[PDB]
């Protein structure tokens, strides 16, 4: 059963790295997974807000910048049918920016 | 004082008569505006108010 | 059941005792207003207006539009066509004018001939039209009925009763 | 059927009188007879509205009327107004 | 109105919906597919007797579905039965056909009728959730174009916004209701006319829908909920309209 | 046929970019893609208006199906520069929405925009 | 009351005419 | 699972036969079911991955099996005159409802009696109803060829 | 003369023959309505010549597409080329009713010696024949028409709209969900490991505190 | 008489809160049917001074 485990979480990242490769690079394969069974679908991920996936000092601005870059990720995630993981890289390295920023 | 200032006479009056247009019959006012879908004030069965096309 | 136990019955009593449906109010009225009466207006005809607009040969439309100040559709439902139809012969002018194409027919689903029943089933369910009439228990009816113009014929021309835009 | 019989006729019965728990709700006047047919249940959530829409775990009780009893603006509402027509009636 | 708090189901007046009472009052269907809210609402799930199995119910926003007002708002007689077959033209999305998936229940059908692209696949993929739910995406104004795919349905809904409406369901009706049908049309003024009184544009709808050979035998403006809509209850006669 | 969806000619998109203006003026309009999103939901924006240059389409594309969920009408601008300018904002605004309010002295203009919309659509 | 007790006529048939202390509480 | 195990796709079903997993009838149902079927095309890796999910479902169903016998193995050994009364399972459930055995012989009979419904049992006491009469031994096979009152003595 | 008529279904084509002509001038009266609401009248009017199904699900979608987009396949031009009887094509030929008047011009091209009729007539037989169903077919169809109209609008509708699985997103919902589950079932089943063989060898519960090379050791050391 | 039952704690403070709400309720039902008949009384008067 754990080597199960291990194949399927290995699956798990190879089906993330083909279906949203830009939130994968962008938060993690996992975590974006996470909000994809949080939310219920992609769809309805790239449906709400940016205060929506935020509840869903400099640590909270941190948290609502994520947010906003992770809903655009999720917008080109749902709407593209090929993801470009150039874009997904260059939005974790404005986030990488602002993180520096702090 | 309304029968001194005409304007305030019927401006106290016409939301006088607005107040009562929310009884006569439920009137809009703005729409959903928390997260609550239901009623606040209740739901009824046998009520049924709908108007019969009469043959 | 003999009339002396009544007469006990009633003198005991006296010291003894010494799915539903409501329609809604229209979304189209203020308390007594009626603000859905706009131009153009849209009218409903009876067979005595007509009889009468002969009688005093005004003309229908042009009558209707110098009374109103507007623009206006008449309408006639197959109830009133088919009592135009029913006084047949000396009233053959009046459905020469009643047939035409710029009063507009309306059709109806009834059993009967009722124009009535018709016209006040359609008022009860509309509360848009004009009525224009002579006739004085209907008229009562529309009278009883509030928040709605009533216009008849009268004297030289037509007269309008319930409309607030009066000018 | 015969079994927490207690508990569901506190429950139906406030809310058949639930239009005094609170002064400003107002609620429309009707009958409200027992139905035939009833099955009690608490209303999960979303995970879209944890703020506001979840509601608590550490209150999260079982009845309806306890959880009025744990109101407690309803429950000083309640005992003011008690013992102001506990005078009118003494 | 929490997500914690207890309230009870009754069965309402028509058959396949329910109401919740308790602080304040809820409408209620029984889910199908229990475990996903198919837009996010606050669902209850009451447990019936082997364990007992937790059975689920999902709440009905009428800020929502423009359906949920004749219940809510209340008409006399709603045409949907909980085994019937209901053709939904302008099947917008699972807000609407969702609900009355579940309300006809597993036995019943519901033919859902849909133009674009999009929302269409969202369309696709809820009803793939659910058995019910049969989906087009073939345009509404062609029934010929999608003739092989509907037989004989019971009561058509229509939700649909184009000014010929009456058209399309006259069409519609024509080639697919059956006789004795049930018509719910949903009418949006400020869609159809939006510069004509909203009663006027009502009345010529109900003048070309007996024109269209259907008796309209109820009427509903649904109004503390939405704005300038009607929806209107009639019967596909077919046979004698008088 | 693109996935950019309806972009008007010349006249046409400039006269909206003036309705856009006057609504701004007269605190109508709403601006940015998030908050478009969020007045869709409240279900106060009358219609929609969106660019075409952005980075990339997508984040402005998930605008479109809410829209034909909502019944509530779009567009789109070829320039997010000259959506910003409309806006009167120094940064480019790439999608923002006209709202709702019955007693403003612009809405025949606005229904008159609508009756062209739909024509479009 | 004193009208039905001069009335009374008693030949009427009806077939209804054929039918510590908390310690004490609790045995009851 | 068995099913998942032998075919994947509707057309490998439609040329697979499934006389060991199902009969002939139900065999035919699932062919008519592949015929007409509304689901999507399943790629190769999710195939895999819900194969070795029902690989594991197999050997859950099989490992199950297994310790069910060794179960019964266990209580025989244990009270074996207790199988010859009432059956391994629900003397075993009386085990684990007692706790343990030396508790169970110091439980008198009407305990073992009404073992099971403990919460109808002091429900009923409680509220002055019937008292129940099985509780868990109704499982037994004796007391599932009675009936009535005859399951009641 | 409304001779013959066609009708299309999930499970392939059906031709019938009209033998008594309903009149034209009331088709409208509560006698013609009534008589097409009522099943043992319509049979003194339609009867199946023909029905030859689709070989295939994905035939049959390919025949429904083309319908829908109202053109002629080769299944329905075989069926047409078997039914209908070679008439003169210039004068009397052959009636055939259908529903489409997209589809009547394609069939009049690909037969000269046909007439297609889609009247309020022939489209109140077709809707009967539509009321009846199996009933007109006397037990030769095989395959339900519902499931096929389920199965038949799924493909059509993911045909149109171009599905795909790489859009798709459960197997990553599933997998999280699985995941979840699968480590706690193994921490779970781990731990009784644990206690299986801490009645052994409680020591080993004391010296080993991973489960996985717990149970590895337990494996090893029976 | 009554049933004679004990009872401990929380069941108690049950009864004892919701007979509170039941006296509530009872003094805001009689104080809606006082104000009821009250109208009923005056628009009585009224209807007699219309009809006379
Ligand atoms: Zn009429």
């Amino acid at each position: 059963l754990a080597d199960y485990r291990r194949q399927l979480y290995d699956y798990l990242c190879e089906k993330m790295h083909t279906v949203a490769p830009n939130l994968s690079e962008l938060i993690g394969e996992v975590i974006g997974a996470r909000l994809i069974s949080h939310a219920g679908s992609l769809t309805n991920l790239s449906k709400q807000a940016a205060s929506t996936v935020q509840i869903l000092k400099n640590k909270g601005r941190i948290s609502r910048y994520l947010a906003n870059k992770c809903s655009m990720a999720s917008r080109i995630d749902n709407y593209s049918e090929e993801p470009s993981n150039v874009f997904g890289s260059v939005l974790k390295k404005q986030v990488e920016q602002r993180l520096e920023f702090y | 004082k309304d029968n001194r200032n005409s304007r305030v006479k019927k401006r106290k009056k016409y939301q006088k008569a607005q107040k009562k247009l929310k009884s006569v019959r439920a009137v809009y006012s703005g729409g959903q505006s928390g997260v609550y879908e239901g009623e606040k004030t209740g739901i009824k069965k046998g009520l049924t108010r709908s108007v019969k096309f009469k043959n | 059941a003999k009339k002396t136990r009544k007469f006990g019955l009633v003198k005991r009593t006296l010291n003894t005792k010494k799915t539903r449906n409501i329609p809604q109010v229209s979304s189209a009225l203020f308390f007594q207003y009626n603000q859905a009466i706009k131009p153009p207006y849209q009218v409903l005809i009876d067979t005595n207006f007509i009889n009468f607009s002969i009688q005093k040969k005004v003309d229908i439309v042009r009558g209707m539009m110098d009374c109103l100040l507007a623009k206006c559709n008449p309408l006639i439902t197959d109830c009133v066509m088919a009592e135009l139809e029913k006084l047949g012969p000396k009233y053959r002018i009046a459905l020469k004018l009643a047939r035409d194409p710029r009063i507009k027919r309306l059709s109806c689903s009834h059993k009967g001939t009722y124009a009535d029943d018709c016209l006040v089933h359609r008022v009860l369910q509309h509360k848009c039209y004009i009525v224009a009439t002579n006739d004085a228990g209907l008229k009562q009816r529309i009278r009883k009925i509030p928040g709605i113009p009533l216009m008849s014929v009268g004297g030289h021309a037509y007269v309008i009763e319930k409309l607030p835009d009066v000018f | 059927d015969d079994n927490m019989r207690r508990e569901v006729q506190r429950d139906l019965l406030l809310i058949k009188h639930r239009a005094a728990l609170d002064p400003k709700r107002h609620y429309k006047k009707q009958r409200w007879e027992v139905p035939e047919r009833f099955a009690i249940g608490t209303i999960i959530e979303d995970k879209s509205e944890f703020y506001s829409s979840r509601m608590n775990r550490k209150e999260r009780k079982s009845t309806i009327l306890e959880t009025l009893m744990g109101d407690e603006a309803s429950n000083k509402y309640f005992k003011r107004k008690y013992n102001e027509i506990q005078e009118k009636s003494t | 109105a929490r997500g914690g708090a207890k309230v009870v189901i009754e069965p309402h007046r028509h058959a396949g919906v329910y109401i919740a009472r308790g602080k304040e009052d809820l409408l209620v269907t029984k889910n199908m597919a229990p475990g996903e809210s198919v837009y996010g609402e606050k669902r209850i799930s009451v447990e019936e007797p082997v364990p007992p199995t937790k059975v689920e119910y999902r709440v009905w926003n009428p800020f929502r579905s423009k359906l949920a007002a004749g219940i809510m708002g209340g008409l006399d007689e709603l045409f949907i039965a909980p085994g019937k077959k209901v053709l939904y033209l302008g099947a917008a999305s699972g807000t609407s056909v969702s609900h009355v998936s579940d309300v006809v229940g597993p036995e019943g059908v519901v033919y859902a009728v849909e133009f674009s692209h999009r929302p269409g696949r969202e369309l696709i993929s809820m009803a793939k959730k659910r058995p019910n739910i049969i989906p087009i995406i073939e345009d509404a104004r062609h029934p010929q174009k999608y003739r092989m795919l509907i037989g004989m349905v019971d009561c058509v809904f229509a939700d649909v916004a184009q000014p010929d409406q009456a058209r399309i369901i006259a069409l519609n009706s024509h080639m697919f209701l059956k006789d004795q049908g049930g018509v719910v049309i949903s009418i949006k003024a400020n869609c159809i006319d939006s510069t004509v009184d909203a009663e006027t544009v009502f009345a010529r709808e109900v003048q070309k829908l007996r024109e269209e050979r259907i008796k309209p035998l109820e009427q509903l403006t649904l109004e503390p909920y939405e704005r300038d809509h009607c929806i209107v209850v009639g019967r596909y006669m077919r046979s004698g309209l008088k | 046929n693109p996935k950019a969806f309806p972009l008007a000619d010349a006249a046409l998109t400039q006269q909206i970019l003036d309705v856009v203006q006057q609504a701004a003026n007269l605190r109508q309009l709403k601006k940015g893609a998030n908050e478009a999103t969020k007045t869709l939901n409240r279900g106060i924006s009358e219609f929609i208006i969106m660019a075409a240059d952005c980075e990339p389409i997508e984040i402005l594309l998930h605008l479109p199906l809410l829209c034909e969920d909502k019944n509530v009408p779009y567009v789109f601008v070829p320039s997010r520069v000259a959506l910003g300018r409309a806006c009167g904002v120094s940064r480019p605004v790439i999608a923002a929405s006209i709202t709702t309010n019955d007693a403003s002295a612009i809405k025949t203009q606005i229904y008159a925009v609508k009756d062209k919309i739909e024509t479009l659509l | 009351l004193r009208e039905k007790a001069k009335e009374r006529n008693p030949d009427e048939y009806y077939h209804a005419m054929h039918s510590s202390m908390d310690q004490v509480k609790l045995l009851k | 699972a068995r099913i998942i195990l032998t075919m994947g796709i509707r057309s490998k079903a439609s040329e697979t036969d499934l006389s060991e997993i199902l009969p002939e009838e139900i065999e035919e149902r699932v062919k008519t079911a592949a015929e007409v079927s509304m689901g999507t095309e399943i790629t190769q890796t999710d195939l895999d991955n819900i194969n070795a999910l029902a690989e594991q479902i197999v050997e859950f169903a099989a490992y199950r099996e297994q310790l069910s016998n060794y179960l019964s193995a266990r209580m025989k050994a244990i009270a074996p005159n207790l199988t010859q009364l009432v059956g391994e399972l629900v003397g075993a459930r009386l085990i684990a409802h007692s706790g343990s055995l030396i508790s169970l012989a110091k439980s008198p009979a009407s305990t073992i009696q009404i073992l099971g419904a403990e919460k109808a049992l002091f429900r009923a006491l409680k509220t002055k109803h019937d008292t129940p009469k099985y509780g868990l031994l109704y499982h037994a096979s004796l007391v599932g060829q009675a009936t009535g009152k005859n399951k009641g003595k | 003369p409304i001779e013959y008529l066609l009708f299309e279904e999930p499970t392939g084509y059906a031709v019938f023959k009209v033998k008594l002509q309903q009149d034209d001038i009331g088709s409208r009266l509560k006698e013609v309505q009534e008589q097409i609401n009522d099943f043992g009248a319509f049979t003194k009017l339609i009867e199946l010549v023909s029905f030859a199904p689709f070989k295939g699900a994905a035939e049959a979608l390919e025949n429904a597409n083309d319908i829908s987009e109202g053109l002629v396949s080769e299944s329905l031009k075989a069926i047409l080329d078997l039914n209908l009887p070679k008439a003169s094509s210039k004068k009397k030929n052959i009636t055939l009713a259908i529903s489409d008047k997209n589809l009547g011009p394609s069939i009049k091209e690909e037969f000269p010696y046909v007439d297609c009729i889609s009247n309020e007539l022939a489209q109140d037989l077709i809707r009967g024949v539509r009321l009846h169903g199996e009933k007109l077919f006397k037990g030769l169809q095989s395959g339900d028409l519902e499931r096929a109209q389920l199965g038949l609008g799924h493909a059509y509708s993911r045909a149109k709209v171009k599905f795909s699985v790489q859009k798709n997103d459960n197997h990553i919902i599933q997998a999280i969900a699985l995941l979840d589950q699968l480590d706690k079932d193994i921490n779970t089943f781990a731990m009784r490991v644990k206690e299986w063989y801490g009645w052994h060898f409680p020591e080993l519960a004391k010296l080993v505190p991973d489960n996985y090379t717990f149970a590895k050791l337990v494996l090893f050391i029976k | 008489a009554k049933r004679a039952v004990v009872l401990g704690g929380d069941e108690k403070k049950a009864r004892s809160f919701i007979q509170k709400v039941l006296t509530i309720s009872k003094a805001k039902d009689s104080k809606r049917k006082e104000q009821k008949a009250s109208q009923r009384k005056e628009r009585l008067k009224k209807l007699a001074k219309m009809e006379e």
